């Protein structure tokens, strides 16, 4: 018979890019003892603004443009399966996670959330309006900022290195002082990378916890423990690592586009 | 040095910061300034150890449970899709299916000013802008997304389209309904969850071809064929779909040792009128067979000339075991009659 | 206590043990020693943490990518086995194929004396005894594993089986040869890597029927 | 149309048992840190016996029933590459990788071997011939006891339990020093489970790595620095997992069997 001949069609699937990088990323932290947890989409202005540090009617709230929705007998959920107030929206950061989390967990631990956001920006080639993130929390006595260095200096030599290093610099986020923002060696293309945020968590944010906790009748946890968080762009990354220009590309369900990345592991 | 009054003699002090400074009130915002003043890269690197707090311990179950079946899908052969979460709050009727209970007070454009209740909307779309730039013959794929309504919801949708699988040369080729079913069985197969599918009507699905989707002993999301006059709304022709709600359950594996002493094999046929649905057809025959019937299939089956105008027949492999001991015909020829008895008795 | 003589004033001392413990030679047979009387149960639980020397770096790639791949599989609709590493000297001859190159000295048993020099046999050995104790009208699986020639080696074979994939009911069976590739092809698809086949002359394989794999 | 009827037969793929929890349990590990690597399954007695503590004429050699072969042309590769010599066998345990790899790698590191094992015993339902280990080992400067105490215990509590907890029992092995047994508190079952050995590092094995290491030009890696090593068998606890009764039903190529585990996952 002729063997060289075409066998029966038969369907090879593929995954998504967004989903590869989210996996390498997940994988990679996994290592350090991080644990992947996921929050939701349609959040209230109290977990996405109020709990983090941030100000209704000052320059803070003005950084997020945000998607504001409306609706009813939506039901939203909050940390413990009860049901929570506030103007809804379409989650702006991860961060709000950390709260939810925090709020029905206890100390120490460490968690990675990665997760869809919104942002109500205009779509260019480095910029969206749907995007994804990948925030990081550590909890504990004893946690200092050399952590938050180690941790991402581990992140850094686990994608590129170890001829790679770490860059922070100080930065503002209401809900971290002391606040930075971190770029990464990228000794092949020779540049550095601004990657995300972090910084230490703020006392008002640990104070918010606590005071929801009380507030649903448990035990306040976070007196007297530290923190950090960070949080990065997936796309941003991603992009830079399976080498895509146009950010865009992603939600353009385009199969020429998605099948490039079908034997990407 | 940067304008703070520091009074007292230790360990705790007192600083009172200058007036323009206003991001200076708590001890944090002060330990900031020691940070980057001193150089942010003079903080050494560091590594913490512990032992997690025990309500930590199982958290990574649910996102792994959904990526170990991302996973699985691609293995399958299913492109993955990534969706906008929005809707147009045209397509709710464009789309027979009831309108988004949350919209945007300020939707980037009217066509996407609500929020995705289903997500094979989307899928189908997709479809089309792809056929519009590059012709593929055929596409099978998914998405897994969140839809909204009353509450947020984890969704798992798949979409079928083409001439089929078979010989690319060689003419035929098997694809449609059947195809899309086939996979889907397999799936669950590899997930080890028993599904099956009963017909139910759908507003988006063209009817004959539209059916409900029963996981593992429950009724989550359907499969079906797209309704022709949707098919035909949009310069589409035909499509083959399916939506599911996560998590899905599952059924912790009870091992069973499985007995050495043969089968018992058998050859049967069923006749009954042509609505009935398979489904309660398998169901008595499984039903009645008794407690040791091994397997159950159907090699065959056929209207047929020679037999009732509104009757089916169907072909029925079957097979016994008894793990202990081999199984005495007397028990066979027996049971086998405890259902034709209650088979076509009812 | 245990009878050794503890002479020095600290910090590192002379200890000479009694004659009747052989056991006790170096420090750490001391610690030992320390250890189990003052009670295993006695020692603390701890977590280290370190920056891994960086030649450890990549170290996991490989494991890994055999892993993707026998996860791949499974996905695509392959059962996977495990078989013994073991070979019957005669089925070198049963299947045509060259010897092993290497036998055991002490055999578990003449039929497993030499060292599987191919996967294969075993999976079509496999075929067979479950043919004769449930009949299986269809089978598709694989199996990775080490097989030994000159060197070591991790070869992975696939076997198929049956009328094929179709309509149960419906007449019409989609199978054979072509089936085979069918998913190969998908595989490799998934793998993104491009793979094709020419007719190669295989001893084992029934000629016409035959090809080598690129 | 009849929807209820069953669609193209389609193949449904599994996963063997045994790759399903040595997967389980590399995951568990991966989490504090380890790495995954592998050895061959045919060795030189120098590795399998002479590079860890264990004597030619003495009681030890006697503890592991081997496999020896013969044959030529066969080239057995060395940690480096070049070729080495020694009689001939079907490694014992999975040990002989911890020199392997000392002897390629500098500390400090993590590292977990997972590996089919041969030994001439006679197959019962809880003793093979042909079976799967999976060795630990992780060197560096501090390593103690406690450590070693600590990684089990993790294992435990991600295998069962937080209700679960561990038991140490010293015990004799050539190539550690403290040597200890180790069972795992089952809370289901409600007893104690015997799960494999571990120890502190044999300083003879320290030794034997740099004195091989220096004889291939290396320089010498591991004075100074400790380590604590275990492995354990991977059947023994498959089987208690997954409730399988018969050790032997994992070489057993019945499908009725294999394909229990179908959706293990
Ligand atoms: N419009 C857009 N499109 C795509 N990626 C975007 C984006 N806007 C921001 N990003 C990416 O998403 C990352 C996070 O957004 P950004 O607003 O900078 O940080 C927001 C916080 N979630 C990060 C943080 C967490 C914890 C402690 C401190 C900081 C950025 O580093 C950037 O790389
Ligand atoms: N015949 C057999 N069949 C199946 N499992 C077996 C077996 N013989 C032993 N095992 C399992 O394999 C494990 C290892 O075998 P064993 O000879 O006890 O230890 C041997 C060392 N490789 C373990 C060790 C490593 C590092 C430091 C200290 C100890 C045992 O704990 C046992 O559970
Ligand atoms: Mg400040
Ligand atoms: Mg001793």
């Amino acid at each position: 018979v002729d063997v060289s001949l075409p066998g029966a069609s038969l369907f090879s699937g593929g995954l998504h890019p967004i989903t590869l990088m989210e996996r390498e990323l997940v994988e990679i932290f996994r290592a350090l003892g991080y644990q992947a947890v996921e929050g939701p989409e349609v959040e209230s202005e109290f977990f996405n603004f109020d709990a983090l540090n941030i100000p209704e009617h000052h320059p803070a709230r003005d950084m997020w443009d945000t998607f504001w929705l409306t609706g009813e007998g939506f039901r939203l959920e909050g940390p413990l399966g009860e049901e929570v107030e506030g103007r809804l929206l379409l989650r702006t950061h991860t961060s709000p996670m950390q709260v939810r989390y925090m709020v029905a967990h206890t100390p120490p631990f460490r968690i990675v959330v990665p997760g869809r956001v919104f942002r109500f920006e205009q779509t260019d080639a480095t910029h969206e309006a749907v995007f994804h993130q990948l925030e990081g929390l550590v909890v504990g006595e004893g946690i200092a900022m050399a952590h938050l260095k180690g941790a991402i200096y581990e992140l850094a030599q686990a994608l590129f290195g170890p001829d790679s290093k770490v860059r922070f610099q100080p930065v503002y986020f209401p809900f971290v002082e002391p606040g930075a923002q971190f770029a990464v060696w990228w000794p092949e293309g020779g540049k550095w990378l601004e990657l995300g945020g972090a910084g230490m968590v703020h006392p008002k944010v640990f104070q918010a916890v606590d005071a929801y906790r009380e507030r649903l009748g448990l035990p306040p946890a976070y007196r007297g423990v530290t923190g950090f968080a960070f949080g990065l762009g997936v796309e941003r990354l991603a992009m830079l690592r399976y080498g895509i220009p146009d950010i865009r590309y992603f939600f353009g369900g385009r199969l020429k586009f998605l099948e490039q990345f079908k034997g990407v592991l | 040095r940067l304008g703070c009054r520091v009074e007292g003699e230790g360990p705790t002090y007192r600083v009172t910061p200058p007036s323009h400074r206003l991001d200076l009130r708590l001890e944090e915002d002060l330990v900031e300034e020691v940070a980057r003043i001193q150089g942010y890269e003079t903080i050494p690197l560091a590594l913490p150890a512990f032992f997690p707090a025990p309500d930590n311990r199982g958290v990574e179950a649910p996102y792994r449970k959904e990526q170990r079946l991302r996973e699985v899908l691609s293995g399958l052969g299913f492109q993955e899709v990534y969706t906008y979460s929005f809707m147009d709050p045209e397509d709710a009727r464009r789309f027979r299916l009831d309108p988004p209970r949350l919209l945007l007070l300020n939707p980037l454009a009217p066509e996407k000013a609500a929020l995705r209740t289903h997500l094979f909307p989307g899928l189908v779309r997709v479809l089309k802008e792809n056929l519009d730039l590059d012709r593929p013959e055929r596409a099978l794929l998914f998405e897994v997304g969140r839809v909204f309504r009353e509450r947020e919801e984890t969704h798992l949708a798949g979409l079928l389209f083409g001439e089929g699988v078979g010989l690319p040369w060689a003419k035929e080729r098997l694809s449609g309904y059947f195809l899309l079913k086939g996979y889907l069985e397999a799936l669950f197969a590899r997930l080890g969850l028993a599904f099956r599918v009963e017909a139910q009507a759908f507003p988006f699905l063209h009817p004959g071809v539209s059916g409900r989707v029963l996981v593992e002993g429950e009724e989550v999301g359907f499969l079906g064929a797209l309704h022709p006059e949707i098919a035909q709304e949009l310069e589409l022709p035909p499509v083959h779909l399916f939506e599911l709600r996560l998590p899905l359950p599952d059924k912790p594996l009870a091992f069973q040792d499985p007995s050495r002493h043969p089968a018992a094999f058998r050859d049967l046929a069923v006749v009954v009128p042509a609505p009935t649905p398979y489904g309660e057809v398998e169901a008595l025959v499984r039903e009645a067979a008794g407690p040791y019937l091994e397997s159950l299939a159907l090699f065959d089956l056929y209207q047929g000339p020679p037999l009732p105008e509104g009757h089916k027949s169907l072909a029925f492999h079957l097979r016994f075991r008894h793990p202990k001991r081999t199984l005495r015909d007397e028990e066979v020829e027996e049971a086998v009659s405890r259902v034709a008895e209650a088979l076509r008795a009812r």
